């Protein structure tokens, strides 16, 4: 979770003029930045606040109200060393499928660093004994449109001990 | 649609929880039919993130407690990431600070851990 | 088209454009000569300044800088003919603000 | 110029297009910012 | 015009802004005088002067 | 007849007519008489709002045959036009949404 | 400034009319000029060979 | 404050056109129209009543600007 | 056919100098406007046959 | 008359002449090895200025352990004009 | 889950920068190479040839035959250019004096 400064040109139709301008701007920014991943930024959650809001122009075309709004919004982007607590939403032979609680099913931990008893035989077996912890390692983003996802990240689970659960 | 700074200021989970609660109450007090039907992903992401934060011990927090915790940890020369993780996780056990918290070498000193536990539990 | 037997429309000649300019009606002239006559939406790439298709630039093999733009169809025909004459018009787009 | 505005299909700078219009909407410039507790 | 068989054109705008600009700037009551010398052109004519 | 003079500076448009003139002193100086036949061809796009809804309803109910009326209806959600000469015009008038 | 490739324009600039009334078509002069240019290129290549 | 306080005909035409385009798109009315099915008539009534929520942004050639309200300007 | 109801009773009828496809049941059009060549270009365009254009 | 072609010519037409093999000997191999050594030792040279990294995520105690250290040559400011001093 | 991309921007053209294209840029912009001086086939359907003039990969000009590059009709097809190689270079008359 981190704040991101953005500058957006929001278009409000004329039938929303009776509403307050700031409230409608916040609603439009939330509707435009909900469950979406900005490249090299991360998955945005919602709008945090609006810092600068300049004059509202009206163009000779559509005729709506165009406002350039400077705002700060919260996004989910670790700092390459953040510790998280997720739940195992599946498991593949090449790696377990852990998902943050109802947040995003995109965490794919590679099983190549635990103690030498690592294997997944497709029977949802996590690991042989001697709330699941997660150590983000690197971020990675990709595009979608290439003809006329985008966030997975690598997850580490070192020899943390885990006296509560093996 | 360009961004100015993706790492402007790090914030803990308490600010996110407060923002989610405020947005939820403003939504339930100003619910619109067409605005909701236009994009329903907003309600879903807000509700699920609020539920995830509720599953965490992030509750029972206040800005005064966060300020006191920050002032207490400022005397321990720790970095911003360590105190951020300690605030977001609220470790009740010492082993969470011993092994899970990074930069453990030359930082634990086997004596400061008790003070860290007493501060995080207060 | 031109003729009445060909189901043609009237022609706002150069003198009509001069009169509309003298009156100062910019929106009326825009509606007559652009909106109601040969309005079209083309795709222009913001990197090389060339014309694309279906939101894709074959020149740069990318589609991130391609944006839609309203234009008279005669202007697009002129741009294509000039590109055929090795006179390449490079359009540098920008926000309306 | 006016000729390029007519050719490209944009409103000309002369006439009614010399100035711009603003909407007198109910707003508040520089709204109060949420204070940051962690920073 | 002289009503001797001359054909005239009639256009209908397809925009409210264009309609308003035509009614205001090109209004008949607002263009009763020519900008050349200010002399009024829309005035009485034959069978009205007599 | 080039592109600049024949297709850029001066070009042909639609929604226009050409007819012979005739005198009529019983009309104001800012008014002009339009034949019924040409009036049924040249159409104006009016947007459905809270003010002229009951007027556009009657215009649609009249149909393209009666002079006061309309010819096409473009929905707000979908841009598929609907011709008023076919189909039940009463249902179309009763299902006139804003926009 | 010295051309080695010729940019043949799209079909939007060169309209093609299907005249089914006779055994023929209708193509603009640019198509004929490009055909003659390609024919001259082929003739030059044949003479070079 | 240095320009002419009178509202020109071009500004009048543009303001009326913008107001008619807005009202045609289900904009709120502030003059309590009485059976006016034409948006331009409603725009003219709002202009005569001086209730149009539009502020003209006159730009100087060098780059400076100034805001003038419709109710602040003088109409003819 | 009709996009909403699926009726395939689309009839070609000439409007006021306009050609379009419309269904007789719901009066909804599926394709309006037609592109035709002008005689101004017809006299300029030259003829090409299949044999000469094949070799 | 020239015949008509249905497919465009190949993007890389074949040629019956092949490039002459390179010269052999101890000299060419020594020059190759020395050029490789220069490539390897010239990137670590202080004259090889790399792109300055920016936008650090966080500060950590291991920074001093991962701090890149490299000696920097001191340019002779007597010969160089004054406009290049930091 | 989903990547944030802008749908449409109110882009306004600022200025037109005229210039010229190198022979490599002509190949890069064009889609297919026109090498055959002929345009039509030998059958009886009256269809055009491939890799020649009037090919439908460089746009369309008939209401029944759509473009092959982009799957759109005539009203939606913007057109595509082609490049033709010359054995010997020629002076460009428009720039000849220059
Ligand atoms: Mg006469
Ligand atoms: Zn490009
Ligand atoms: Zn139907
Ligand atoms: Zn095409």
């Amino acid at each position: 979770f981190v704040l991101v400064e953005m500058v957006d040109t929001v278009r409000i139709p004329p039938w929303q003029f009776e509403r307050k301008l700031n409230d409608s701007i916040a609603e439009e920014l939330n509707k435009k930045l909900a469950n979406k991943v900005v490249y090299n930024v991360g998955l945005c959650i919602c709008l945090f606040d609006i810092t600068k809001l300049e004059d509202a122009y009206v163009f000779p075309g559509d005729g709506a109200s165009h406002t350039k709004v400077h705002f700060r919004c919260v996004v989910f982007h670790p700092f390459l060393d953040e510790i998280l607590i997720g739940k195992i939403k599946g498991c593949s032979p090449e790696g377990v499928h852990v998902s943050l609680g109802f947040f995003d099913d995109i965490l794919i931990p590679p099983e190549s660093l635990q103690q030498p008893a690592k294997f997944d035989e497709a029977e949802q077996v996590w690991v042989w004994e001697y709330g699941e912890e997660i150590r983000f390692r690197v971020v990675d983003e990709s595009f979608v449109d290439t003809s006329p996802y985008t966030l997975v990240g690598s997850i580490s689970e070192p020899g943390l001990g885990l006296l509560s659960w093996w | 649609m360009e961004v100015k700074d993706a790492n402007s200021a790090l914030l803990s989970n308490y600010e996110v929880f407060q923002l989610l609660t405020d947005l939820k109450e403003q939504r339930k007090e100003s619910g619109k039919n067409k605005h909701s039907s236009g994009q329903q992903n907003l309600n879903t992401i807000t509700y699920e993130t609020l539920k995830y934060i509720s599953k965490t011990p992030c509750r029972h927090q206040s800005p005064e407690i966060v300020r006191e915790f920050l002032t207490a940890l400022k005397s321990h020369k720790l970095t911003k990431a360590e105190k951020l993780q300690l605030l977001n996780h609220r470790p009740v056990t010492a082993v969470e600070i011993q092994l899970m918290v990074e930069e453990s070498e030359e930082r634990l000193t086997e004596e400061q851990i008790e003070a860290l536990l007493h501060t995080v539990t207060s | 088209t031109e003729g009445r037997s060909r189901d043609g429309g009237l022609r706002l000649g150069e003198m009509e454009r001069d009169c509309l300019i003298g009156y100062g009606a910019s929106m009326l002239l825009l509606e007559r000569l652009m909106i109601s006559s040969d309005a079209f939406e083309v795709d222009v790439c913001g990197q090389c300044g060339l014309l694309g298709y279906s939101g894709w630039c074959h020149y740069c093999k990318s589609s991130c800088h391609v944006s839609s733009l309203r234009i008279p169809y005669a202007c697009k025909l002129l741009f294509q003919e000039l590109q055929s004459m090795n006179i390449i018009p490079r359009l540098k787009l920008s926000k309306y603000n | 110029g006016v000729s390029e505005c007519i050719i490209m299909g944009i409103p000309m700078n002369i006439g009614t297009g010399l100035f711009k219009l603003l909407h007198k909407a109910d707003r508040d410039p520089n709204p109060p910012k949420r204070p940051l507790i962690f920073d | 015009a002289d009503f001797d068989g001359d054909e005239m054109n009639l256009h209908l705008p397809q925009t409210e802004e264009a309609k308003a600009e035509a009614l205001v700037l090109m209004g008949t009551k607002a263009n009763l005088v020519t900008p050349r010398n200010g002399e009024p052109l829309i005035a009485a004519i034959q069978d009205f002067l007599t | 007849q080039g592109r600049f003079r024949g297709n850029l500076s001066g070009k042909r448009v639609d929604f226009s007519g050409r007819t012979v003139i005739s005198p009529d002193p019983n009309l104001r100086i800012d008014e002009v008489a339009v034949p019924v036949h040409v009036a049924k061809i040249l159409t104006f796009p009016e947007k459905v709002n809270k003010a002229n809804i009951n007027f556009l309803r009657k215009l649609v109910q009249n149909g393209p045959e009666v002079h006061p009326g309309a010819n096409f209806i473009q929905q707000r959600h979908t841009q598929m036009k609907r011709f008023l000469k076919y189909g039940n015009r009463e249902k179309m008038a009763q299902e006139l949404k804003y926009g | 400034l010295i051309l080695t490739r010729l940019l043949v324009p799209p079909l939007c600039i060169r309209p093609s009319v299907v005249s089914d009334l006779k055994s023929g078509t209708n193509e603009d002069d640019l198509t004929m000029k490009l055909t003659e240019i390609i024919f001259l290129n082929d003739v030059i290549k044949k003479h070079r060979i | 404050r240095i320009t002419t306080p009178y509202m020109t005909k071009y500004e009048r035409a543009r303001v009326l056109g913008t107001r008619a385009l807005q009202i045609a798109m289900c904009a709120p009315v502030m003059v309590e129209l009485e059976g006016e099915t034409d948006p331009l008539l409603i725009a003219m009534k709002e202009l005569k009543a001086r209730k149009i929520p539009i502020i003209i942004r006159r730009y100087l050639p060098d780059g400076s600007y100034e805001d003038w309200g419709v109710d602040e300007l003088i109409i003819t | 056919r009709c996009p909403d109801c699926g009726s395939t009773e689309l009839v070609e009828d000439s409007h006021y100098s306009q050609s379009q496809l419309v269904c007789s049941d719901c009066g909804c059009v599926v394709t309006e406007g037609v592109l035709t060549t002008t005689f101004s270009d017809e006299g300029n365009l030259r003829e090409v046959t299949y044999s000469r254009s094949t070799g | 008359l020239p015949d008509v072609v249905l497919k465009p010519p190949p993007l890389f037409p074949d040629t019956d002449y092949k490039p002459v093999p390179l010269k052999t000997g101890e000299g060419e191999e020594y020059m190759l090895a020395l050029k490789q050594e220069l490539r390897e030792t010239m990137k670590r040279m202080p004259y090889f200025i790399e792109t300055p990294e920016e936008r650090q995520d966080i500060e950590r105690y291991s920074k001093r352990y991962m701090k890149v250290y490299k000696e920097e040559w001191i340019p002779d400011w007597r010969r160089l004009p004054r406009e290049m001093m930091p | 889950k989903e990547q944030f991309r802008e749908t449409d921007v109110a882009k306004k053209i600022s200025h037109i920068c005229f210039g010229m294209k190198s022979p490599e840029e002509m190949r890069q912009q064009a889609h297919i190479q026109v090498v055959s001086k002929n345009l039509y086939s030998q059958d009886n359907q009256h269809a055009p040839l491939l890799y020649g003039v009037l090919d439908h990969r460089m746009g369309t000009s008939e209401k029944d035959r759509p473009c092959e590059t982009c799957g759109k009709n005539l009203a939606d097809c913007l057109g595509h250019y082609g490049y033709i190689d010359l054995e010997l270079p020629c002076f460009h008359v428009g720039y000849f004096r220059a």
